[PDB]
């Protein structure tokens, strides 16, 4: 799934 | 960054690390005062940590300064991620020197095939998880309309960009979020998301920079 490439989002 | 090199100490001055007591995205100097990273970044209590090789060692050339304003786009939807783009005040304005400098913004858009640069203390690793000391380097080009909208169907905005590599191994990562996508010398991009890292014909998706160079500017003079 797609996620945002933070420490520590996915949808 | 996955696939990518060791940049070497201070060879990309732009490049600072978001730190919470741990680092958590980066992000990319663009004056003495004010720093782009991603909207999906944003939190209280933001220290910006300038001239950074090693993030877990004061090895000297680092500043360490407050984000006294945080702003997320106005219009930034969490769920989509289209306008992912926050800019960061500094309480302080940094010293600039060779090993802490600003990036310019583009005047125009770059066009696919473009080499980038894209760095960062994120993941390393596209299966687990490794976390760099040392600032890690990429070079990555910017893929076509089609070829982002046919591995990202319905979710590409005109704010959006891809970049990288469809058959696996090179990547942005974890950890990297909010940090720079720059190609011959102008701040195209911003670490923004992807559907894993460095997996087959999933690249980066990166937000698109000039598409934002009049809200940064207007943003700035009015702050
Ligand atoms: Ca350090």
């Amino acid at each position: 799934g797609r996620c945002t490439k933070s420490i520590x989002i996915c949808f | 960054i996955v696939g990518g090199y060791t940049c070497g100490a201070n060879t990309v001055p732009y490049q600072v690390s978001l730190n919470s007591g741990y680092h958590f995205c980066g992000g990319s100097l663009i004056n003495s005062q004010w720093v782009v990273s991603a909207a999906h970044c944003y939190k209280s209590g933001i220290q910006v940590r300038l001239g950074e090789d090693n993030i877990n060692v004061v090895e000297g050339n680092e500043q360490f300064i407050s984000a006294s304003k945080s702003i997320v786009h106005p219009s930034y939807n969490s769920n989509t991620l289209n306008n992912d783009i926050m800019l960061i005040k500094l309480k302080s304005a940094a010293s600039l020197n060779s090993r802490v400098a600003s990036i310019s913004l583009p005047t125009s858009c770059a066009s696919a095939g473009t080499q980038c640069l894209i760095s960062g203390w994120g993941n390393t690793k596209s299966s687990g998880t490794s976390y760099p000391d040392v600032l890690k380097c990429l070079k990555a080009p910017i893929l076509s309309d089609s070829s982002c909208k046919s591995a990202y169907p319905g979710q590409i905005t005109s704010n959006m960009f891809c970049a990288g590599y469809l058959e696996g191994g090179k990547d942005s990562c974890q950890g990297d979020s909010g940090g720079p996508v720059v190609c011959s010398g102008k701040l195209q991009g911003i670490v923004s998301w992807g559907s894993g890292c460095a997996q087959k014909n999933k690249p980066g998706v990166y937000t698109k920079v000039c598409n934002y160079v009049s809200w940064i500017k207007q943003t700035i003079a009015s702050n």
